[PDB]
This record gives C-alpha cells, sequence and structure tokens, in this order.
C-alpha cells in the first residue's frame, strides 16, 4: 500500500501544481496581443542554395557569426559552408554514415557529429597539420543521440536515446552530469542565450528546464499531445517555443511554464521537424512535413508567409545570431538560405 | 577577384569533385536492412564497440552489400525508421524452432507472435511501400524433432491440420506472407536455411538483382 | 483542290510539332532534370526534331513550286542536317534500347555501364559518328538541271561517271548501318529484355506486375512500330530507285510525296509519344 | 519500483515548491522585446541593397 500511497501523493501534488499554474495565469496573451500593428507577408525569395549533397539532409547550426554553417546528412560527409560565396570549406568524412545531429561551437573550433551509432563525434577544425581530425570520441550513451547543442570550447551537451541529456567533458570524455526524468525518447535541446540552462522536449509531450551546474529539473510541463522534435528558446531568454509531431507550435515560458500561445491552422496537418527564433522573436520559423517551410507571429499567431519551395520535407532550419537569414535544410540535398 | 577567394574557389571546386566520386560509389555499395528477434537466428546468419548498427561490409559476384543489423539499439523503432528510405530490401530472420516456447524465463507473450507482430509493423510502413522483403527462416535442423513431439496447438489452436514439417513450414509461409497488405507493388522473398546451410548468398544476390531490375525500370521510365 | 487539303495538314503537323518539340524542350531545359541516361536521348530526339522540322516548309514549297529559289547558300545545309537528322535518330534508338537491355539483362554491370558520364560519352561518339555523315554529305552537296522542266534539286555530286558503282555502294552500306544492324540490334536487345523480365518475381505475378509487364512490351511494340513502319518505305524507295532505273513517273512522285509525309509525321509525333507516354514527364506533371 | 515512485516523488515536490509569478507580466515583457528590438531584425524590416549581403 506504500506504493498506491505514494502515487497518491504524487498525483494530488502535482493537481495541486496544476491549479497554482490555472490560478497564475491572469491573463492571456492572446488579449493583450490584440491591439498591436500585425506583421505584413514575409515574401522572403531564395538568395543561396548549398547544393552539393548527394544524400539526406537532416541538421544543420550557424556560428555566432554568418557566414559559416554545418550540415550532416547519411552520405557520411559532414560539409562546412562558406555561406555568402556559396563556397565550402572542409568535407569531413564520418566513421558512421547515420548521423542526424551536427553543431558548430561558439568558438568556431570543434563540431558536434552523431545519430544510430550512440557515438558523439567532436572534430578539430583548426590543426598546425592541414586535415580535419577527431579530437574527442564521446561514448557512454545507449540510445541515439539526437542533438548535441555546445555550451563552450569544453563542455558539449548532448540528448541521446536512452531518454536522458548530458553533459561531457572533451578533454576526459566522461559525463560531468546526467539529466534523468524523461520518461519519452528524447530528441530536442536548446540552450538559454545565458549559457545557464537549457529545455529538451520528448515523446511524453513534456518539456523539462534543468541547470547545468547541479543537474536536475527545475520545471516541466505538459500542454502537447503528440512526440516533440523541436525546441529552441526564445532569444530574451524568458521563453521556449515548442515544436511537436502534431501539426501545432506551442509557446512556454521559464517564468510560469504553462500554455502562452498555440499555432496550429487548420490547412496544415502534418507535422514539424524544426523550429527558430529571429533575434526579434517576433517572428517564429516553422518547418513542416509540408514540403515548405512557414513563419509564424510569435504574439498574433498568424501566418506571416510562406518559405515554400523545398522538393521534399525539411529537417532542419536555423536563424543566424545576428538576425540576418534563415537556412532551411531538407531531405532533397538541398540547403535553402531565404531573406 | 581576389587571389584568396579564388584560391577558396578552387577547394571548394576541388572537394566538391572528391565528393562526387567518393559518393558515385555510394551507389554500387548496395544495402540491407537485417533486422529480426533477439537469438531468433540472426547472430548466425552475418557469418555469411558501438553498441548500435553494426556495420558489415560484404559482397558477392561484385555487388557490395552492407548490412545494418539493429540489435543494439534499444531506442523506439518509429523515429528512426526514416533512415532507411536508401535501403534496397529489408532481412528479416526469425527461427522456426520459436514456435512452442514464450520466453525460457517467463510466461507472458510468445516470441512467434511478436515476430508476426513485427513483421507486421516494419511490412506496412509507409517508409516502406516499395522495398521488397528478404524474409529468411533459419535453424530448420532444430524443426525438425521439435516438431516430432509439440503439435502448433501450442502456438496456433487453429491449425487443424496435419501435424508434420512440410504442412508446418507452408502454414508459417502462408501467415507470414498474408501480412503483407498490398502485393502489388510489394514481394517478399523466403528461403528456407539452417545454421550450417550455405547459398544464402545466392538467394539475396538474386533478390537485390531483382530489385535493381526494378529500378533500372523505373528511372529509364517503364515500370 | 487536291493540294489544298494536303497543304493545310502539312501546315498543322508542322506546327504542332513545332510546338510539342518545343514545349519539350523547356520542359527538359528548365522542369525536369537531365541527369538519367535517358533523358539526354531523348534531348537528342528533341534537338533532331527541331533541326529537321524547320525544313518542313522547304518541302511543302518545293512541292508547290517544283524548284526552288534557294541556290547552294541553303539546300547544301539542308541536305546535310537530312542525314544528319536520319544518323541521329536512328543511332540514339539502338543506344537507348541497348542502355534499356544493359539496364535489364545485366543490372549488376548497368550501375558501372550506366553513368551520366558514361552516357554523355556514348552520346558524343554517336554525334561525331552522324557528323562524319553529315559533313560527307555537305562536301559532296551541290545541285544540276534536267534537260526536261529544267528544274532544279540538291543532292550528291556524283556527275555521270565511273562513279555509279561507287555510288550504288554508298547506299547499300548506308542502307545496312541504317535498317538491318540497327533494327536487329533493337529488335534482339528488346526481345531479349522482355525474355529477361519472364524470369523476374517482381514482374511475373498475376495481380498487377503482369500487367505492368503488358504494358513495357506493349510500349516497346509501339515505339519499334512507330519507328520502322514510318521510316522503312522510304528506304524502300530510295533503294529501288537506286538498284535499277525509275523515271518521274506520276505514280513515283505521289508515293514520294507519301513516304515524305510519313517521314515527317513520325517525326513530329515523337515529341508528344515522348511526353506522353515515358512516365517521367507524367511523374513530374501529375 | 518503489524508489523510482520516491524519486519522482520527491522531484516533483522540488518542482512545487518554486516561485510562479503572473502570466499577464510574462506576455508583456515579451511584447516589450519584441518591440525593444524589432528595429534590430532584418528579417522583419528588410536591410536595403548596400547591406544584406546575401545579394
Ligand atoms: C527524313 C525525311 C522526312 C526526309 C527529309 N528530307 C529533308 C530534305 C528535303 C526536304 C529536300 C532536300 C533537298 C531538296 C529537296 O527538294 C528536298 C527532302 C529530301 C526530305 N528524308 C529524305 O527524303 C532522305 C531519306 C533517305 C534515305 C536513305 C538514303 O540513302 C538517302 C535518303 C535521302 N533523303
Amino acid at each position: 500500500s506504500e506504493l498506491d500511497q505514494l502515487r497518491q501523493e504524487a498525483e494530488q501534488l502535482k493537481n495541486q501544481i496544476r491549479d497554482a499554474r490555472k490560478a497564475c495565469a491572469d491573463a492571456t496573451l492572446s488579449q493583450i496581443t490584440n491591439n498591436i500593428d500585425p506583421v505584413g507577408r514575409i515574401q522572403m525569395r531564395t538568395r543561396r542554395t548549398l547544393r552539393g549533397h548527394l544524400a539526406k539532409i537532416y541538421a544543420m547550426h550557424w556560428g555566432t557569426d554568418s557566414r559559416l554553417l554545418v550540415s550532416a546528412s547519411q552520405d557520411g560527409k559532414l560539409i562546412i559552408w562558406d555561406s555568402y560565396t556559396t563556397n565550402k570549406v572542409h568535407a569531413i568524412p564520418l566513421r558512421s554514415s547515420w548521423v542526424m545531429t551536427c553543431a558548430y561551437a561558439p568558438s568556431g573550433n570543434y563540431v558536434a557529429c552523431g545519430g544510430l551509432d550512440n557515438i558523439c563525434s567532436i572534430y578539430n577544425l583548426k590543426t598546425r597539420e592541414g586535415n580535419v581530425r577527431v579530437s574527442r570520441e564521446l561514448a557512454g550513451h545507449t540510445g541515439y543521440l539526437s542533438c548535441c547543442r555546445f555550451l563552450d570550447d569544453n563542455q558539449i551537451v548532448t540528448s541521446s536515446g536512452d531518454t536522458t541529456c548530458a553533459l561531457w567533458d572533451i578533454e576526459t570524455g566522461q559525463q560531468t552530469t546526467t539529466f534523468t526524468g524523461h520518461t519519452g525518447d528524447v530528441m530536442s535541446l536548446s540552450l538559454a542565450p545565458d549559457t545557464r540552462l537549457f529545455v529538451s522536449g520528448a515523446c511524453d509531450a513534456s518539456a523539462k528546464l534543468w541547470d547545468v551546474r547541479e543537474g536536475m529539473c527545475r520545471q516541466t510541463f505538459t500542454g502537447h499531445e503528440s512526440d516533440i522534435n523541436a525546441i529552441c528558446f526564445f532569444p530574451n531568454g524568458n521563453a521556449f517555443a515548442t515544436g511537436s509531431d502534431d501539426a501545432t507550435c506551442r509557446l512556454f515560458d521559464l517564468r510560469a511554464d504553462q500554455e502562452l500561445m498555440t499555432y496550429s491552422h487548420d490547412n496544415i496537418i502534418c507535422g514539424i521537424t524544426s523550429v527558430s527564433f529571429s533575434k526579434s522573436g517576433r517572428l517564429l520559423l516553422a518547418g513542416y512535413d509540408d514540403f515548405n517551410c512557414n513563419v509564424w507571429d510569435a504574439l498574433k499567431a498568424d501566418r506571416a508567409g510562406v518559405l515554400a519551395g523545398h522538393d521534399n520535407r525539411v529537417s532542419c532550419l536555423g536563424v543566424t545570431d545576428d538576425g540576418m537569414a534563415v537556412a532551411t535544410g531538407s531531405w532533397d540535398s538541398f540547403l535553402k538560405i531565404w531573406n | 577577384l581576389s587571389a584568396e577567394d579564388k584560391a577558396a574557389v578552387e577547394r571548394s571546386k576541388m572537394i566538391d569533385r572528391n565528393l562526387r566520386e567518393d559518393g558515385e560509389k555510394a551507389a554500387r555499395e548496395v544495402k540491407l536492412l537485417l533486422l529480426g528477434a533477439g537469438e531468433s537466428g540472426k547472430s548466425t546468419i552475418v557469418k555469411q564497440k558501438t553498441t548500435g548498427i553494426v556495420e558489415t561490409h560484404f559482397t558477392f559476384k561484385d555487388l557490395h552489400f552492407k548490412m545494418f543489423d539493429v540489435g543494439g539499439q534499444r531506442s523506439e523503432r518509429k523515429k528512426w525508421i526514416h533512415c532507411f528510405e536508401g535501403v534496397t530490401a529489408i532481412i528479416f530472420c526469425v527461427a522456426l524452432s520459436d514456435y512452442d516456447l514464450v520466453l525460457a524465463e517467463d510466461e507472458e507473450m510468445n516470441r512467434m507472435h511478436e515476430s508476426m507482430k513485427l513483421f507486421d509493423s516494419i511490412c506496412n510502413n509507409k517508409w516502406f511501400t516499395d522495398t521488397s522483403i528478404i524474409l529468411f527462416l533459419n535453424k530448420k535442423d532444430l524443426f525438425e524433432e521439435k516438431i516430432k513431439k509439440s503439435p502448433l496447438t501450442i502456438c496456433y489452436p487453429e491449425y487443424a491440420g496435419s501435424n508434420t514439417y512440410e504442412e508446418a513450414a507452408a502454414y508459417i509461409q502462408c501467415q507470414f506472407e498474408d501480412l503483407n497488405k498490398r502485393k502489388d507493388t510489394k514481394e517478399i522473398y523466403t528461403h528456407f536455411t539452417c545454421a550450417t546451410d550455405t547459398k544464402n548468398v545466392q538467394f539475396v544476390f538474386d533478390a537485390v538483382t531483382d530489385v535493381i531490375i526494378k529500378n533500372n525500370l523505373k528511372d529509364c521510365g517503364l515500370f | 483542290a487536291i493540294p489544298v487539303i494536303i497543304t493545310a495538314v502539312y501546315s498543322v503537323v508542322f506546327v504542332v510539332g513545332l510546338v510539342g518539340n518545343s514545349l519539350v524542350m523547356f520542359v527538359i531545359i528548365r522542369y525536369t532534370k537531365m541527369k538519367t541516361a535517358t533523358n539526354i536521348y531523348i534531348f537528342n530526339l528533341a534537338l533532331a526534331d527541331a533541326l529537321v522540322t524547320t525544313t518542313m516548309p522547304f518541302q511543302s514549297t518545293v512541292y508547290l513550286m517544283n524548284s526552288w529559289p534557294f541556290g547552294d547558300v541553303l539546300c547544301k545545309i539542308v541536305i546535310s542536317i537530312d542525314y544528319y537528322n536520319m544518323f541521329t535518330s536512328i543511332f540514339t534508338l539502338t543506344m537507348m534500347s541497348v542502355d534499356r537491355y544493359i539496364a535489364v539483362c545485366h543490372p549488376v554491370k548497368a550501375l558501372d555501364f550506366r553513368t551520366p558520364l558514361k552516357a554523355k560519352i556514348i552520346n558524343i561518339c554517336i554525334w561525331l559518328l552522324s557528323s562524319s555523315v553529315g559533313i560527307s554529305a555537305i562536301v559532296l552537296g551541290g545541285t544540276k538541271v534536267r534537260e526536261d522542266v529544267d528544274v532544279i534539286e540538291c543532292s550528291l555530286q556524283f556527275p555521270d561517271d565511273d562513279y555509279s558503282w561507287w555510288d550504288l555502294f554508298m547506299k547499300i552500306c548506308v542502307f545496312i548501318f541504317a535498317f538491318v544492324i540497327p533494327v536487329l540490334i533493337i529488335i534482339v536487345c528488346y526481345t531479349l529484355m522482355i525474355l529477361r523480365l519472364k524470369s523476374v518475381r517482381l514482374l511475373s505475378g498475376s495481380r498487377e506486375k503482369d500487367r505492368n509487364l503488358r504494358r513495357i512490351t506493349r510500349l516497346v511494340l509501339v515505339v519499334v512500330a512507330v519507328f520502322v513502319v514510318c521510316w522503312t518505305p522510304i528506304h524502300i524507295f530510295i533503294l529501288v530507285e537506286a538498284l535499277g532505273s525509275t523515271s518521274h513517273s506520276t505514280a513515283a512522285l505521289s508515293s514520294y510525296y507519301f513516304c515524305i509525309a510519313l517521314g515527317y509525321t513520325n517525326s513530329s509525333l515523337n515529341p508528344i509519344l515522348y511526353a506522353f507516354l515515358d512516365e517521367n514527364f507524367k511523374r513530374c506533371f501529375r | 519500483s518503489i524508489a523510482q515512485a520516491r524519486k519522482l516523488v520527491e522531484q516533483l515536490k522540488m518542482e512545487a515548491n518554486i516561485d510562479r509569478i503572473k502570466v499577464s507580466k510574462a506576455a508583456a515583457d515579451l511584447m516589450a522585446y519584441c518591440e525593444a528590438h524589432a528595429k534590430e531584425d532584418p528579417l522583419l524590416t528588410p536591410v536595403p541593397a548596400s547591406e544584406n549581403p546575401f545579394r
């Protein structure tokens, strides 16, 4: 009866949490938004189409600046693009052809690579010998890695398939902390701009806030009803929007952890593969399985434009840190840059 | 323009040429999705530390097969099955001798029923509308004496036939073939083999050659 | 009365052939990717038909006026591009059938022998092979009069000399290497392709893959029929008026213009058939 | 097991006793951050040809 008593206590305390966050919502974001000037049509024509991939592209990541992004695809090649000149600087081979995550460090010296091989790959881009060489072979995850966003030059955060997030060290290869509490499988990871916290989404429609210095879940919230596979912070750091496989996008805040705004439309029934913000936070860019990309008013929850033009389903999009341009990757071995 | 920009353009063209000549052989490197139940004869098929997909590189008559054994992937299969659109065939190794025993440690479900559910899941995927399944039935040698004592009534109380080897193999064949819900674009190849039996490479070679004939009709514009 | 209808139908088929070939070239240039080995071949067919459809007003006006005010300025080029079209169409239909046969019967070596680079190499080789005949035609061109009506037509430059044996050897050689070796290769390759498709397991069922094989065989049969039945009576007419002697009979020229009408109708119907039948354009257009 | 239930109930108890303040102020400061940085965003207002180096 002790297990039943503990289950009842957890149920009533979660009910108390739900009642507290229900009474905490004095007003909704719609009735504060509805008296501002709307955003016009974002007729963003393509500028660069980074052709050269021979296989399906799953992930991309920018740097602190533009002009340099990394791209991951199942051809075993991790191409570092020169974005303005459409050129490519390095073509990194992979030991494993199964990749679905990649990242570009803020220092620009290390890149992430992982996938179904259950091993994170870190390569040193700047070496006295002229080549791209792997530095640390990060293993310890029994599931497939799915998101490998970088803290800094020495700390890497990996989202994995064993329903646990992990923070590693480059020089030792061991996990400093193991973030545990996600029941479902995890394929979302986004770090806060102040590099103090991060949120992660999992299959159980749960977005959990974690602290990196001590490693425990500070808040969680369930508003979705399907697999969450796209997460990103608001650029102010006090909110984060969630993209799931539910044909909807939802916005949560770090201060109340409630349903601020949902982004769902009748004409779209396909899932979202990636979601990212611009540096102002007014526009929310949501990828879709409808073979296109769609932008969203992050306050008015209206469609501000469609970046149609992909021959296949998109899988990754990233707006640059200076708000310059978005590079939407897709399954058709293309990577279109929009402005 | 500037000399550094011209050098960068030349390096980009050189590495594009290298990427083209390295990815042109990926079409010749044909690839197979090997999957099956645990200890169901999958370990002995591959003879003819990443803790993930095991890569085996082997060739027969200059074709360079690749097998992706997913035996060490304990995660949810639905979210990583979309990375195998480029696979040409599905190898499904299941054992015929695993019809009576349920787990050999607990009693809640037979191994054959879970294998049938896995085949129905992997055969009716929207990702595999036109990926021909090379079904394999192995370790028939242990099934020869295990059918003399135990009938099919342990596994199926709807058999009502003859408790013999050939009819048992044919009825397992009939259950597995009828799991396919669309027989027009999908064809399921089956081979009978043992743990010490050869001529599996011939069956898989014939399979891959037929699928690439279908591909060659498809790109030329006839199929 | 009599020339009113036939010239109108000729102009109509000329216009529809031009517009069909123009739309085929436009979609293969800017709407359908050109990477498949058969894409460059249907491109070659489009280009050859575009080069030969231009001579249709020339044929119409020479049928009308029974002569031409053209001189040696352009009869030489419109008689060189005739043989250029002939060799191009024949060798592309041969190499397309060879490519299909090596795709079906040898699929393990089709991945190596069906690279786009090798397709371009074979295409340039057959382009040069047609161009040798084209430059031979352009250096053995010219005109002369006939002393019954004093009209003019441009043909091979061979005066009254001991070159008649050479002219018959040239005509018999182009006949053999046009409708013996290429048609024999096309027929043998397609029959062996269907024979290999007998033994496969994904196209020899009973529900829909059997009728898929049936429509594929109907496709190759109708392609061979449209090529042969339309291009062959030309070869009967010219080979009949090569070995012996044939004057300008009224039944001869009527059959001559009938055969020319067929040999232009096939080139007009090739873009429409290869756009509504090749199924890659059907997949792209949807 | 029972240890998993103890861990979950303690983790949820830790998440229970956190500070929660009004959602309307979160909407207000989200709107304030959006309007205060709307000028510094080329995706909102398109920069001219001298700027916008994707040309
Ligand atoms: C392909 C079809 C439609 C026509 C096209 N061709 C195009 C040139 C043409 C209009 C012409 C050219 C020069 C003078 C003249 O009065 C007429 C007239 C001969 C018709 N081709 C021919 O008549 C070809 C057919 C042929 C076949 C075998 C062979 O040994 C030689 C020749 C030469 N004439």
